[PDB]
């Protein structure tokens, strides 16, 4: 596959990490592909990625940091996305990472 | 006893008897502090496309 | 989580609110108002007749 476009559909406070992303991977054959993102910035939701073939094979991603830069390494190449990780509404909860 | 209460009534208001009901009046407005569940939006993803 | 408002307190109005926060969608809701008597803090005095 190739064409990294990220859709991350939201960009949480955030609590356990859990948020909006999606790498819509121009590929032939979707199946098994490598998940973990190159960036630390913000804390990865899943492992693995379902390739949809063609499709927006959908993920999750948390990360506090307000200003996020989201850098996957989704897994025939990275994947450049950037949104604004909107400040939660609780105070006190289970976890989170990022 | 001449022209009603709330038949002379100004203020739009609907004037009645003992449970002395002015009510449905042209006066004021409704403030409102509206505590919203979790269940009232949809998910983040669980939008339709 | 909470929001607030303050609508046209005549009745025959629609008021309606389409607020959502991140990650929740958004939320409309449509809020109507019916009668809401006035009755003052009365204190009767005389009971006339002939």
């Amino acid at each position: 596959v190739t064409d990294l476009s990220c859709q991350v559909v939201v960009c949480t406070h955030s609590s356990d990490f859990g948020g909006v992303a999606t790498l819509s991977y121009k590929t032939d054959k979707p199946g098994k592909c490598a998940v973990h993102s190159h960036s630390n910035v913000a804390t990865l939701q899943e492992a693995t990625v379902d390739v949809k073939e063609d499709g927006k094979v959908t993920v999750h991603f948390s990360t506090a940091s307000a200003s996020p830069a989201f850098k996957v390494s989704v897994c025939d190449a990275k994947t450049t996305c950037t949104a604004a990780c909107e400040p939660p509404k609780d105070h006190i909860v289970p976890y989170g990472a990022s | 006893k001449g022209s009603s209460l709330n038949t002379k009534a100004p203020f739009g208001c609907k004037i009645k008897t003992n449970p002395v009901r002015a009510m449905d009046c042209a006066v004021g407005s409704i403030p409102v502090s509206m505590d919203i569940p979790d269940s009232a939006f949809t998910r983040v993803v669980d939008a339709p496309a | 989580y909470e929001h607030t408002a303050t609508i046209p307190n005549v009745v025959g109005f629609p008021y309606k609110a389409h607020i959502e926060r991140n990650g929740f969608s958004p939320m409309t809701l449509q809020l109507e108002v019916v009668e809401t008597s006035w009755e003052p803090t009365l204190n009767l005095e005389y009971i006339t007749c002939e």
